[PDB]
């Protein structure tokens, strides 16, 4: 899929790491932080556990950027890069879906 | 204290 203006990042967190809201904060604003050196972010979605369950996308990170070529330059310069000693890998979003806010 | 490497994507 793409290009388009929302970022799909894999590989990054873990559910665990996802039930402290003090720890899942940091994460967002980590991904917030170093996003913004790209674009203006508009959203930030990362489905957390719930009910001891992953949830569709948990595992996931989506940023919404307000361009595509913001999206595609925050793709660039993230994309292979570690986070947490992790290799980040990147997809494009649907728009759609992820205006449905339907993740998988 | 960020967990992002500061290494380039083009460096990896």
């Amino acid at each position: 899929l793409g290009s388009t203006e929302v970022l799909c990042l894999m590989n990054m967190v873990l559910p665990e790491e996802l039930l402290d809201d003090e720890e899942y904060e940091e994460i967002v604003e980590d991904v917030r932080d170093e996003c913004s050196k790209y674009g203006l972010v508009k959203s930030i979605e990362i489905p957390r556990p719930v009910d001891g369950v992953e949830v569709p996308g948990c595992g996931k990170i989506f940023v919404e950027f307000t361009s595509v070529f913001d999206c595609q330059k925050a793709m660039q310069g993230l994309t292979g890069r570690k986070f947490a000693n992790r290799v980040v890998v990147t997809k494009y979003c649907d728009p759609d879906s992820y205006h449905r806010r339907d993740f998988w | 204290k960020s967990r992002w490497d500061e290494t380039p994507a083009s460096q990896m």
